[PDB]
């Protein structure tokens, strides 16, 4: 449990697993998750305990730890 | 006077031209908030803010400001829809503890329609709840206001909070249905600072003009 890390993305009914290298950046996580929900990358934002992950970051980035949850929410507008 | 300054000629129209761009390019990467062209556009005159421009405002008012979080708004989603066991990593996250942090704000987005504000005051022991669009003290607005209460006795191991007062308190009303997220901006920076919520809707025009300069001029640093 070295240089990989295994994570959950999930948005709270869809939760996909993925194992990547700690110094790969999340983008193809996030896209992967986001094509699975047929979903815009630009409408939803991947949370790490509350941190807005920029894709190309990578875990090693955020300090994550095997096992963490990405939390993928929809967008939020409002007047 | 105000606390929100008026953009001299040049600043303006820099804001103008950013407003204009052709196509959906980066326009800020700081602090883990990362702005687009299409989160800029919600600051354009009449327009709906969404939950990046708010994170970045929060961010802004973090940076200036002692002993104090301001947490994006997926934190009382979170919160709200999942208890303290949703959020109870967050405050790790910011890099302190509750009992150093003289407020904590938290931006709340309801329903994908509009935009109202927690104040947790630390120091006055108090947990208000702030709306620019509102007609009084109603259920909801307790949800909230026991729901923040909650997050203080639960985050500080049951040593502060269960006494703090719960209050809905008076702002400024919105003279239009768009403005709520910029009230929410302006009442997140004056509660800040401390000072008495005499702004209006002049100082939310003004408002969108200012946050989209912080953003330009990149101003987390």
């Amino acid at each position: 449990p070295e240089t990989h890390i295994n994570l959950k993305v999930s948005d709270g009914s869809s939760e996909i697993f993925f194992k990547i290298k700690k110094t790969t950046p999340l983008r193809r996580l996030m896209e992967a998750f986001a094509k699975r929900q047929g979903k815009e990358m630009d409408s939803l934002r991947f949370l790490y305990d509350g941190i807005r992950i920029q894709a190309d970051q990578t875990p090693e980035d955020l300090d994550m730890e095997d096992n963490d949850i990405i939390e993928a929410h929809r967008e939020q507008i409002g007047g | 006077g105000s606390l929100v300054p008026e953009l001299n000629e040049k600043d303006d129209d820099q804001v103008q031209k950013a407003l204009a761009s052709r196509e959906n390019t980066q326009l800020m990467n700081r602090d883990n908030i990362e702005i687009t062209v299409r989160d800029f556009k919600t600051l354009a005159p009449r327009r709906w803010l969404n939950d990046t421009i708010i994170e970045f405002f929060m961010k802004y008012i973090e940076k200036s400001t002692p002993n104090t979080v301001a947490f994006n708004s997926f934190f009382y989603t979170n919160l709200s829809e999942r208890g303290y066991q949703g959020v109870r990593r967050w405050m790790k996250r910011k890099k302190t503890q509750i009992d150093k942090l003289d407020k904590i704000f938290t931006p709340i987005n309801l329903n994908q329609s509009h935009w109202a504000l927690g104040i947790i005051d630390l120091k006055k022991k108090t947990i208000g709840y702030v709306d620019s669009l509102s007609n009084g003290p109603n259920a909801m607005s307790f949800a909230i206001l026991t729901d923040l209460q909650k997050y203080v006795m639960e985050e500080s191991k049951h040593t502060i909070g269960e006494d703090f007062d719960l209050i809905h308190l008076d702002c400024p009303q919105q003279p239009n249905g768009y403005d709520c997220g910029i009230y929410v901006c302006m009442n997140t920076l004056y509660g800040s600072a401390d000072a008495p919520l005499d702004f209006d809707y002049k100082d939310a025009i003004r408002m969108r003009r200012f946050i989209a300069h912080l953003i330009l001029t990149d101003a987390l640093k």
